[PDB]
Protein backbone atom coordinates (compact mmCIF):
# COMPACT_ATOMS: atom_id res chain seq x y z
CA UNK A 1 0.00 0.00 0.00
CA UNK A 2 3.10 2.29 -0.62
CA UNK A 3 3.09 4.92 -3.79
CA UNK A 4 5.80 3.14 -6.24
CA UNK A 5 6.75 4.58 -8.92
CA UNK A 6 9.58 3.03 -10.78
CA UNK A 7 10.87 6.32 -13.08
CA UNK A 8 13.67 6.17 -15.70
CA UNK A 9 15.18 8.85 -17.85
CA UNK A 10 13.56 7.79 -21.24
CA UNK A 11 10.01 6.47 -19.74
CA UNK A 12 8.24 5.53 -16.61
CA UNK A 13 8.43 2.07 -16.10
CA UNK A 14 5.35 1.79 -12.93
CA UNK A 15 3.16 4.05 -11.08
CA UNK A 16 0.87 1.16 -9.22
CA UNK A 17 0.39 0.60 -5.18
CA UNK A 18 3.07 -2.44 -4.24
CA UNK A 19 2.98 -4.79 -0.70
CA UNK A 20 7.11 -4.83 -0.96
CA UNK A 21 10.16 -3.79 -2.71
CA UNK A 22 13.19 -5.83 -2.05
CA UNK A 23 15.74 -3.22 -3.13
CA UNK A 24 19.59 -3.80 -3.43
CA UNK A 25 20.90 -0.73 -1.74
CA UNK A 26 24.58 -0.57 -2.36
CA UNK A 27 25.73 -1.49 1.04
CA UNK A 28 23.22 -4.01 1.43
CA UNK A 29 19.65 -5.23 0.82
CA UNK A 30 16.73 -3.57 2.07
CA UNK A 31 13.14 -4.07 2.41
CA UNK A 32 10.52 -1.40 2.14
CA UNK A 33 7.12 -1.31 3.96
CA UNK A 34 4.42 0.94 3.84
CA UNK A 35 5.09 3.08 6.65
CA UNK A 36 9.06 3.33 5.94
CA UNK A 37 11.17 5.77 7.11
CA UNK A 38 12.36 8.55 5.00
CA UNK A 39 15.61 7.13 3.04
CA UNK A 40 17.71 7.75 -0.04
CA UNK A 41 19.71 5.22 -1.21
CA UNK A 42 22.23 3.76 -4.30
CA UNK A 43 21.79 0.74 -5.96
CA UNK A 44 24.01 -1.58 -7.08
CA UNK A 45 23.32 -4.07 -10.46
CA UNK A 46 21.01 -6.43 -8.78
CA UNK A 47 17.60 -7.78 -9.18
CA UNK A 48 14.76 -5.64 -7.51
CA UNK A 49 11.62 -7.76 -5.97
CA UNK A 50 8.52 -6.43 -6.35
CA UNK A 51 5.94 -7.98 -4.16
CA UNK A 52 2.37 -7.51 -5.35
CA UNK A 53 -0.25 -9.60 -3.18
CA UNK A 54 2.09 -12.67 -3.24
CA UNK A 55 3.59 -12.10 -6.96
CA UNK A 56 6.98 -11.81 -7.33
CA UNK A 57 8.07 -9.28 -9.84
CA UNK A 58 12.02 -9.88 -10.12
CA UNK A 59 12.61 -6.23 -12.20
CA UNK A 60 16.73 -6.33 -13.02
CA UNK A 61 18.19 -2.95 -12.15
CA UNK A 62 21.64 -2.27 -13.70
CA UNK A 63 22.13 0.78 -11.24
CA UNK A 64 20.24 3.29 -10.08
CA UNK A 65 18.82 5.64 -6.61
CA UNK A 66 15.71 5.39 -4.78
CA UNK A 67 13.92 7.91 -2.41
CA UNK A 68 11.73 6.36 -0.08
CA UNK A 69 9.24 9.14 1.50
CA UNK A 70 7.01 7.22 4.12
CA UNK A 71 3.91 7.27 1.68
CA UNK A 72 5.71 7.14 -1.67
CA UNK A 73 8.66 5.67 -3.12
CA UNK A 74 10.72 6.07 -6.07
CA UNK A 75 13.40 4.47 -8.12
CA UNK A 76 15.30 6.92 -10.27
CA UNK A 77 16.79 3.63 -11.63
CA UNK A 78 19.29 3.85 -14.55
CA UNK A 79 17.91 0.68 -16.65
CA UNK A 80 15.21 -1.55 -15.64
CA UNK A 81 14.49 -5.19 -17.13
CA UNK A 82 11.75 -7.84 -16.98
CA UNK A 83 14.04 -10.90 -17.61
CA UNK A 84 11.19 -12.87 -15.84
CA UNK A 85 9.25 -12.18 -19.23
CA UNK A 86 11.82 -13.73 -21.22
CA UNK A 87 9.48 -14.09 -24.10
CA UNK A 88 10.07 -10.36 -24.03
CA UNK A 89 12.50 -10.67 -27.34
CA UNK A 90 10.21 -12.39 -28.81
CA UNK A 91 7.95 -10.10 -27.84
CA UNK A 92 7.72 -6.74 -30.05
CA UNK A 93 9.05 -5.33 -27.08
CA UNK A 94 12.18 -6.01 -28.58
CA UNK A 95 11.56 -8.18 -31.57
CA UNK A 96 9.33 -5.01 -32.45
CA UNK A 97 11.86 -2.87 -31.10
CA UNK A 98 14.41 -5.20 -34.00
CA UNK A 99 11.93 -4.46 -37.01
CA UNK A 100 8.70 -2.14 -36.15
CA UNK A 101 11.78 -0.04 -34.25
CA UNK A 102 15.11 1.68 -36.02
CA UNK A 103 15.04 -0.50 -38.94
CA UNK A 104 11.67 1.52 -40.55
CA UNK A 105 11.24 4.34 -36.95
CA UNK A 106 14.94 4.97 -37.85
CA UNK A 107 16.66 3.74 -40.51
CA UNK A 108 13.46 4.05 -42.93
CA UNK A 109 13.19 7.93 -41.54
CA UNK A 110 16.47 8.57 -42.78
CA UNK A 111 16.17 7.09 -46.03
CA UNK A 112 12.83 8.45 -46.82
CA UNK A 113 13.47 12.16 -45.36
CA UNK A 114 17.50 12.13 -47.39
CA UNK A 115 15.83 10.88 -50.27
CA UNK A 116 13.38 14.02 -50.37
CA UNK A 117 16.30 16.21 -49.77
CA UNK A 118 18.30 14.76 -52.61
CA UNK A 119 14.78 15.42 -54.87
CA UNK A 120 14.76 18.52 -53.50
CA UNK A 121 18.60 20.11 -54.22
CA UNK A 122 18.22 18.35 -57.56
CA UNK A 123 15.28 20.02 -58.91
CA UNK A 124 16.04 22.96 -57.58
CA UNK A 125 19.47 22.59 -59.42
CA UNK A 126 17.02 22.06 -62.37
CA UNK A 127 15.24 25.05 -61.94
CA UNK A 128 18.13 27.39 -62.05
CA UNK A 129 17.04 29.28 -65.13
CA UNK A 130 14.21 31.31 -63.65
CA UNK B 1 45.34 14.68 -72.05
CA UNK B 2 41.87 16.14 -72.16
CA UNK B 3 39.54 12.86 -71.21
CA UNK B 4 40.24 13.37 -67.25
CA UNK B 5 39.59 16.96 -68.12
CA UNK B 6 36.09 16.24 -69.55
CA UNK B 7 35.10 13.95 -67.08
CA UNK B 8 36.15 15.92 -63.86
CA UNK B 9 34.80 18.63 -65.46
CA UNK B 10 31.28 17.26 -65.97
CA UNK B 11 31.57 15.22 -62.72
CA UNK B 12 31.80 18.58 -60.96
CA UNK B 13 29.09 20.30 -62.92
CA UNK B 14 26.88 17.09 -61.65
CA UNK B 15 27.74 17.90 -58.22
CA UNK B 16 26.86 21.27 -58.14
CA UNK B 17 23.74 20.70 -56.74
CA UNK B 18 25.40 19.41 -53.77
CA UNK B 19 27.72 22.32 -53.89
CA UNK B 20 24.85 25.17 -53.97
CA UNK B 21 23.61 23.69 -50.90
CA UNK B 22 25.12 21.01 -48.74
CA UNK B 23 27.90 21.49 -46.30
CA UNK B 24 28.27 18.08 -44.53
CA UNK B 25 29.49 16.82 -47.71
CA UNK B 26 32.51 14.11 -46.99
CA UNK B 27 36.41 15.16 -48.01
CA UNK B 28 36.27 12.96 -51.09
CA UNK B 29 33.15 15.25 -52.37
CA UNK B 30 35.04 18.52 -51.42
CA UNK B 31 38.71 17.63 -52.92
CA UNK B 32 36.04 16.34 -55.91
CA UNK B 33 34.64 20.06 -56.39
CA UNK B 34 37.64 21.79 -55.64
CA UNK B 35 39.70 19.93 -58.16
CA UNK B 36 36.50 21.09 -60.53
CA UNK B 37 37.27 24.45 -59.78
CA UNK B 38 40.61 24.47 -60.27
CA UNK B 39 39.93 23.35 -63.50
CA UNK B 40 37.32 25.92 -64.71
CA UNK B 41 39.48 28.78 -63.35
CA UNK B 42 42.14 26.55 -65.48
CA UNK B 43 39.86 27.83 -68.57
CA UNK B 44 39.27 31.55 -67.88
CA UNK B 45 41.72 32.75 -70.65
CA UNK B 46 42.12 36.21 -71.64
CA UNK B 47 41.38 38.26 -74.64
CA UNK B 48 44.38 38.06 -77.92
CA UNK B 49 46.50 35.99 -75.93
CA UNK B 50 46.32 32.23 -77.39
CA UNK B 51 48.06 29.33 -76.20
CA UNK B 52 49.71 26.75 -78.97
CA UNK B 53 49.21 23.30 -78.48
CA UNK B 54 52.20 22.48 -76.66
CA UNK B 55 51.49 25.14 -73.77
CA UNK B 56 48.00 23.89 -73.36
CA UNK B 57 49.12 20.69 -72.92
CA UNK B 58 52.07 21.50 -70.46
CA UNK B 59 49.15 23.33 -68.61
CA UNK B 60 46.31 20.20 -68.61
CA UNK B 61 48.75 17.78 -67.34
CA UNK B 62 50.33 19.60 -64.82
CA UNK B 63 46.04 20.21 -63.86
CA UNK B 64 45.24 17.06 -63.86
CA UNK B 65 48.42 15.16 -62.82
CA UNK B 66 47.78 16.55 -59.06
CA UNK B 67 50.47 19.43 -59.49
CA UNK B 68 48.06 22.37 -59.20
CA UNK B 69 45.99 20.88 -56.25
CA UNK B 70 47.93 23.03 -53.68
CA UNK B 71 47.26 26.27 -55.44
CA UNK B 72 43.95 28.32 -54.72
CA UNK B 73 41.68 28.95 -56.97
CA UNK B 74 41.91 33.01 -57.58
CA UNK B 75 45.27 32.85 -58.31
CA UNK B 76 45.24 29.75 -60.56
CA UNK B 77 44.96 31.82 -63.77
CA UNK B 78 48.18 33.64 -62.43
CA UNK B 79 49.78 30.65 -61.82
CA UNK B 80 49.24 29.20 -64.95
CA UNK B 81 50.68 32.30 -66.72
CA UNK B 82 53.52 32.49 -64.64
CA UNK B 83 54.08 28.79 -65.14
CA UNK B 84 54.59 29.81 -69.58
CA UNK B 85 56.98 32.56 -68.59
CA UNK B 86 58.77 29.95 -67.10
CA UNK B 87 58.58 27.59 -69.87
CA UNK B 88 59.40 30.53 -72.05
CA UNK B 89 62.57 31.15 -70.19
CA UNK B 90 63.47 28.52 -68.21
CA UNK B 91 62.77 25.60 -70.28
CA UNK B 92 62.21 26.10 -73.81
CA UNK B 93 63.56 22.50 -75.02
CA UNK B 94 60.99 21.03 -72.69
CA UNK B 95 57.97 22.60 -75.20
CA UNK B 96 60.30 21.80 -78.26
CA UNK B 97 60.13 18.00 -76.95
CA UNK B 98 56.10 18.81 -76.38
CA UNK B 99 55.34 19.98 -80.12
CA UNK B 100 57.75 17.70 -81.49
CA UNK B 101 56.40 13.80 -80.37
CA UNK B 102 52.63 15.34 -80.09
CA UNK B 103 51.33 12.52 -82.88
CA UNK B 104 52.56 9.45 -81.01
CA UNK B 105 50.07 6.85 -80.02
CA UNK B 106 51.13 7.24 -76.40
CA UNK B 107 51.86 10.85 -75.85
CA UNK B 108 53.31 10.71 -72.19
CA UNK B 109 56.36 9.16 -72.91
CA UNK B 110 59.14 8.76 -70.23
CA UNK B 111 61.45 10.63 -71.93
CA UNK B 112 58.43 13.19 -72.08
CA UNK B 113 57.21 12.48 -68.55
CA UNK B 114 60.22 13.16 -66.93
CA UNK B 115 61.45 16.91 -67.63
CA UNK B 116 58.11 18.24 -67.69
CA UNK B 117 56.91 17.23 -63.98
CA UNK B 118 60.80 18.03 -63.10
CA UNK B 119 60.00 21.44 -64.74
CA UNK B 120 56.54 21.69 -62.95
CA UNK B 121 58.24 20.75 -59.69
CA UNK B 122 60.93 23.34 -60.32
CA UNK B 123 58.42 25.84 -61.30
CA UNK B 124 56.70 24.83 -57.95
CA UNK B 125 60.29 25.59 -55.09
CA UNK B 126 60.75 28.82 -57.19
CA UNK B 127 56.96 30.27 -56.77
CA UNK B 128 55.40 30.29 -53.48
CA UNK C 1 9.88 31.88 -72.09
CA UNK C 2 9.02 30.23 -74.52
CA UNK C 3 5.59 28.40 -73.47
CA UNK C 4 7.88 25.19 -73.17
CA UNK C 5 10.72 26.39 -70.78
CA UNK C 6 8.24 27.66 -68.71
CA UNK C 7 5.75 24.76 -68.64
CA UNK C 8 8.87 22.66 -67.44
CA UNK C 9 9.51 25.25 -64.60
CA UNK C 10 6.14 25.11 -63.36
CA UNK C 11 6.50 21.43 -63.56
CA UNK C 12 9.82 21.39 -61.10
CA UNK C 13 8.53 24.00 -58.64
CA UNK C 14 5.22 21.79 -58.12
CA UNK C 15 7.66 19.02 -57.73
CA UNK C 16 9.56 21.38 -55.25
CA UNK C 17 6.06 22.00 -53.30
CA UNK C 18 4.98 18.55 -53.21
CA UNK C 19 8.23 17.79 -51.62
CA UNK C 20 8.41 20.58 -48.91
CA UNK C 21 4.72 19.75 -48.01
CA UNK C 22 5.73 16.11 -47.36
CA UNK C 23 8.29 17.10 -45.09
CA UNK C 24 6.37 19.51 -43.68
CA UNK C 25 3.59 16.72 -42.95
CA UNK C 26 6.58 14.61 -41.28
CA UNK C 27 8.29 17.05 -39.38
CA UNK C 28 4.91 18.13 -37.79
CA UNK C 29 4.77 14.29 -36.99
CA UNK C 30 8.18 14.20 -35.67
CA UNK C 31 7.94 17.47 -33.70
CA UNK C 32 4.41 16.09 -32.28
CA UNK C 33 6.36 12.41 -30.82
CA UNK C 34 9.35 14.87 -30.03
CA UNK C 35 7.19 16.40 -27.86
CA UNK C 36 5.62 13.65 -26.22
CA UNK C 37 8.90 12.00 -25.35
CA UNK C 38 9.97 15.17 -23.49
CA UNK C 39 6.75 15.19 -21.55
CA UNK C 40 7.01 11.73 -21.02
CA UNK C 41 10.99 12.02 -19.94
CA UNK C 42 9.64 15.52 -17.88
CA UNK C 43 8.84 13.07 -14.64
CA UNK C 44 12.16 11.77 -13.90
CA UNK C 45 13.90 15.30 -14.21
CA UNK C 46 11.35 16.50 -11.85
CA UNK C 47 11.70 14.12 -9.27
CA UNK C 48 15.54 14.34 -9.34
CA UNK C 49 15.09 18.09 -9.24
CA UNK C 50 12.96 18.11 -5.60
CA UNK C 51 16.17 15.79 -4.65
CA UNK C 52 19.06 18.22 -5.48
CA UNK C 53 16.35 20.64 -3.62
CA UNK C 54 16.71 18.83 -0.23
CA UNK C 55 19.65 17.46 -0.86
CA UNK C 56 21.93 20.84 -1.23
CA UNK C 57 19.78 22.31 1.57
CA UNK C 58 22.15 20.30 3.71
CA UNK C 59 25.58 19.17 2.81
CA UNK C 60 26.14 22.97 2.45
CA UNK C 61 29.78 22.64 3.75
CA UNK C 62 31.81 23.66 0.68
CA UNK C 63 34.61 21.48 1.22
CA UNK C 64 31.65 18.92 1.30
CA UNK C 65 30.26 20.41 -1.82
CA UNK C 66 34.10 20.30 -3.13
CA UNK C 67 32.74 18.06 -5.61
CA UNK C 68 31.20 19.50 -9.01
CA UNK C 69 29.02 21.34 -6.67
CA UNK C 70 31.65 23.69 -6.11
CA UNK C 71 32.33 26.98 -7.97
CA UNK C 72 35.74 27.40 -9.21
CA UNK C 73 36.59 31.00 -8.45
CA UNK C 74 39.42 31.05 -11.14
CA UNK C 75 37.02 30.14 -13.64
CA UNK C 76 39.94 30.17 -16.25
CA UNK C 77 38.50 27.61 -18.60
CA UNK C 78 35.09 26.61 -19.37
CA UNK C 79 32.88 24.59 -21.51
CA UNK C 80 30.04 25.01 -23.61
CA UNK C 81 27.58 21.75 -25.22
CA UNK C 82 26.16 23.04 -28.47
CA UNK C 83 23.18 21.09 -29.60
CA UNK C 84 22.53 21.52 -33.34
CA UNK C 85 20.08 20.39 -35.24
CA UNK C 86 22.01 17.60 -37.93
CA UNK C 87 20.04 18.38 -40.79
CA UNK C 88 19.82 21.64 -42.52
CA UNK C 89 16.72 22.99 -43.90
CA UNK C 90 15.45 23.56 -40.38
CA UNK C 91 15.20 27.57 -41.09
CA UNK C 92 17.20 29.99 -38.72
CA UNK C 93 17.82 28.13 -35.75
CA UNK C 94 20.72 26.20 -36.66
CA UNK C 95 22.31 30.14 -37.32
CA UNK C 96 20.62 31.29 -34.15
CA UNK C 97 22.33 28.75 -32.21
CA UNK C 98 25.52 28.90 -33.28
CA UNK C 99 25.57 32.58 -33.24
CA UNK C 100 24.98 32.87 -29.39
CA UNK C 101 27.44 29.96 -29.07
CA UNK C 102 29.84 33.08 -30.27
CA UNK C 103 28.08 35.85 -28.12
CA UNK C 104 28.99 33.23 -25.22
CA UNK C 105 32.77 32.01 -26.88
CA UNK C 106 33.62 35.64 -26.89
CA UNK C 107 32.03 37.40 -24.06
CA UNK C 108 33.68 34.19 -21.99
CA UNK C 109 36.80 34.68 -23.97
CA UNK C 110 36.85 38.14 -23.36
CA UNK C 111 37.21 37.51 -19.69
CA UNK C 112 40.10 35.64 -20.20
CA UNK C 113 38.13 32.72 -19.71
CA UNK C 114 39.77 29.61 -22.59
CA UNK C 115 36.36 28.75 -23.60
CA UNK C 116 36.38 25.06 -25.36
CA UNK C 117 33.50 23.24 -27.19
CA UNK C 118 31.33 19.76 -26.41
CA UNK C 119 29.05 19.64 -29.80
CA UNK C 120 25.74 17.63 -30.78
CA UNK C 121 25.48 17.33 -34.13
CA UNK C 122 26.90 17.47 -37.06
CA UNK C 123 25.81 21.27 -38.19
CA UNK C 124 27.67 22.59 -34.86
CA UNK C 125 30.49 19.87 -35.12
CA UNK C 126 31.48 22.03 -38.49
CA UNK C 127 31.01 25.74 -37.76
CA UNK C 128 33.37 25.16 -35.06
CA UNK C 129 35.80 22.51 -36.77
CA UNK C 130 35.80 25.11 -39.38
CA UNK C 131 35.90 28.34 -37.45
CA UNK C 132 38.91 26.44 -35.75
CA UNK C 133 37.06 25.32 -32.77
CA UNK C 134 37.07 21.82 -33.02
CA UNK C 135 34.59 20.42 -30.84
CA UNK C 136 36.69 19.16 -27.53
CA UNK C 137 33.76 16.10 -27.99
CA UNK C 138 31.28 15.61 -30.65
CA UNK C 139 27.80 13.49 -30.17
CA UNK C 140 26.82 13.09 -34.30
CA UNK C 141 24.01 11.13 -35.50
CA UNK C 142 21.55 12.36 -33.30
CA UNK C 143 18.18 10.82 -33.73
CA UNK C 144 14.52 12.44 -33.08
CA UNK C 145 14.47 10.11 -30.19
CA UNK C 146 17.97 9.85 -28.42
CA UNK C 147 18.50 8.25 -24.60
CA UNK C 148 20.60 9.44 -22.04
CA UNK C 149 22.86 7.03 -23.17
CA UNK C 150 24.16 8.70 -25.67
CA UNK C 151 24.63 12.33 -24.36
CA UNK C 152 27.05 10.49 -21.87
CA UNK C 153 29.83 9.89 -24.04
CA UNK C 154 30.07 13.67 -23.78
CA UNK C 155 28.41 14.27 -20.64
CA UNK C 156 30.89 12.40 -18.88
CA UNK C 157 33.90 13.64 -20.44
CA UNK C 158 32.59 17.71 -19.39
CA UNK C 159 32.01 16.34 -15.94
CA UNK C 160 35.42 14.21 -15.27
CA UNK C 161 36.91 17.97 -17.26
CA UNK C 162 34.82 19.71 -13.74
CA UNK C 163 36.06 17.13 -11.85
CA UNK C 164 39.84 17.29 -13.35
CA UNK C 165 39.50 20.83 -13.13
CA UNK C 166 40.61 21.08 -16.96
CA UNK C 167 37.23 23.09 -16.48
CA UNK C 168 35.57 25.81 -13.91
CA UNK C 169 32.15 25.63 -15.78
CA UNK C 170 29.52 23.73 -18.33
CA UNK C 171 27.15 25.80 -20.22
CA UNK C 172 25.18 24.27 -22.44
CA UNK C 173 23.44 25.89 -25.65
CA UNK C 174 20.38 24.20 -26.86
CA UNK C 175 17.57 25.43 -28.84
CA UNK C 176 14.70 26.53 -26.12
CA UNK C 177 10.45 25.55 -27.77
CA UNK C 178 8.20 28.19 -26.64
CA UNK C 179 5.68 27.91 -29.33
CA UNK C 180 4.65 25.87 -31.94
CA UNK C 181 6.28 28.56 -34.31
CA UNK C 182 9.07 29.81 -31.90
CA UNK C 183 12.10 28.35 -30.96
CA UNK C 184 14.24 30.92 -29.34
CA UNK C 185 18.34 29.86 -28.52
CA UNK C 186 19.12 29.74 -25.12
CA UNK C 187 21.81 28.85 -22.71
CA UNK C 188 21.79 27.08 -19.21
CA UNK C 189 24.65 26.03 -16.51
CA UNK C 190 25.51 22.92 -15.89
CA UNK C 191 27.35 23.36 -12.27
CA UNK C 192 25.36 21.76 -10.02
CA UNK C 193 25.14 24.52 -7.16
CA UNK C 194 21.30 23.83 -7.31
CA UNK C 195 19.87 25.16 -3.28
CA UNK C 196 16.74 26.88 -5.13
CA UNK C 197 14.29 28.08 -2.45
CA UNK C 198 14.10 26.45 0.89
CA UNK C 199 10.55 26.17 0.08
CA UNK C 200 10.83 24.60 -2.56
CA UNK C 201 13.11 22.00 -1.00
CA UNK C 202 10.78 21.96 2.20
CA UNK C 203 13.78 20.22 3.91
CA UNK C 204 12.47 17.00 3.28
CA UNK C 205 15.21 14.68 5.40
CA UNK C 206 16.39 11.19 4.57
CA UNK C 207 18.94 8.67 6.21
CA UNK C 208 21.42 8.45 3.17
CA UNK C 209 22.17 5.09 3.76
CA UNK C 210 25.67 5.18 1.73
CA UNK C 211 26.52 8.22 3.24
CA UNK C 212 25.15 12.56 2.30
CA UNK C 213 28.83 12.65 0.73
CA UNK C 214 28.66 9.38 -2.01
CA UNK C 215 25.01 9.93 -2.44
CA UNK C 216 25.88 13.29 -3.28
CA UNK C 217 28.97 12.38 -5.42
CA UNK C 218 27.02 9.91 -7.47
CA UNK C 219 23.65 11.78 -8.03
CA UNK C 220 25.66 14.91 -9.62
CA UNK C 221 26.90 13.17 -12.69
CA UNK C 222 23.18 12.15 -12.95
CA UNK C 223 21.69 15.12 -12.20
CA UNK C 224 23.91 17.01 -15.23
CA UNK C 225 22.84 14.34 -17.77
CA UNK C 226 19.64 14.44 -16.99
CA UNK C 227 19.65 18.11 -18.15
CA UNK C 228 22.28 17.77 -20.44
CA UNK C 229 19.15 14.99 -21.94
CA UNK C 230 16.26 17.30 -21.28
CA UNK C 231 18.28 19.72 -23.06
CA UNK C 232 18.93 17.35 -25.95
CA UNK C 233 15.70 16.33 -26.22
CA UNK C 234 13.63 20.24 -26.50
CA UNK C 235 16.76 21.13 -29.22
CA UNK C 236 15.47 18.22 -31.34
CA UNK C 237 11.39 19.18 -30.56
CA UNK C 238 12.51 23.00 -31.54
CA UNK C 239 14.41 21.62 -34.50
CA UNK C 240 11.29 19.54 -35.69
CA UNK C 241 9.54 22.83 -35.29
CA UNK C 242 11.72 24.76 -37.13
CA UNK C 243 11.74 22.61 -39.59
CA UNK C 244 7.83 22.51 -40.02
CA UNK C 245 7.43 26.34 -40.12
CA UNK C 246 10.74 26.45 -42.77
CA UNK C 247 8.58 24.19 -45.08
CA UNK C 248 5.56 26.02 -45.11
CA UNK C 249 6.76 28.46 -46.22
CA UNK C 250 9.07 26.93 -48.66
CA UNK C 251 5.63 25.61 -49.70
CA UNK C 252 3.67 28.85 -49.81
CA UNK C 253 6.38 30.41 -51.60
CA UNK C 254 6.85 27.61 -54.18
CA UNK C 255 2.67 28.00 -54.43
CA UNK C 256 2.81 31.64 -55.28
CA UNK C 257 5.97 31.15 -57.56
CA UNK C 258 3.62 28.36 -59.48
CA UNK C 259 0.85 30.90 -59.86
CA UNK C 260 3.06 33.50 -61.30
CA UNK C 261 4.59 31.12 -63.78
CA UNK C 262 1.10 30.12 -64.54
CA UNK C 263 0.39 33.85 -65.51
CA UNK C 264 3.67 34.10 -67.82
CA UNK C 265 3.02 30.55 -69.41
CA UNK C 266 -0.69 32.16 -70.90
CA UNK C 267 0.83 34.75 -71.91
CA UNK C 268 3.41 32.97 -73.81
CA UNK C 269 0.64 30.47 -74.72
CA UNK C 270 -1.45 33.34 -76.02
CA UNK C 271 1.45 34.86 -77.63
CA UNK C 272 2.77 31.35 -79.52
CA UNK C 273 -1.62 31.22 -80.90
CA UNK C 274 -1.60 34.96 -81.91
CA UNK C 275 1.93 34.24 -83.21
CA UNK C 276 1.01 31.02 -85.15
CA UNK C 277 -2.62 32.82 -86.64
CA UNK C 278 -0.89 35.68 -87.87
CA UNK C 279 1.58 33.67 -89.77
CA UNK C 280 -0.39 31.10 -91.33
CA UNK C 281 -2.99 34.06 -92.38
CA UNK C 282 -0.20 35.94 -93.96
CA UNK C 283 1.49 32.56 -96.11
CA UNK C 284 -2.64 31.98 -97.14
CA UNK C 285 -2.44 35.84 -98.30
Amino acid sequence: PIHLEIVTAERVILSDDVDMISAPTKDGRVGILPRHAPLMTILEPGELDIIKNGERTPFAVSGGFMEVLPHRVTILADTVERADEIDEARAEQARAEAEARRREAQSERDMALAEAKLRKEMVRLRVAQL
Amino acid sequence: VAGKLKGELAQFRDLAAFAQFASDLDATTKAQIERGQRLQELLKQPQYQPLPVEDQVAVLYAATNNYLDDVPVPLITKWRDDFLAFLRTAHPEVRKLIYDNRLDRKFPTPEVKEALEAAIKEFKATSN
Amino acid sequence: PSSREIKRRIRSVKNVAQITRAMEMVSASKMRRAQRNVLATRPYADRMREVMANLTARVVGAARRGTLLEKRETVKSVALLVVTPDRGLCGSLVANVLRRAGRFITEQRAMGRTVDVYTFGRKGRDFFLRTGFAPAGEATRLGDAPKLEAILGVAISAINGFQSGKYDELYIIYSEFINTLVQRPAIKQLLPVESPDISTTTNVDYTYEPGEEEVLNSILPRYVETQIYQAVLESIASEHSARMVAMRNATNNAKDLVRDLTLSFNKARQAAITKEVSEIASGAA
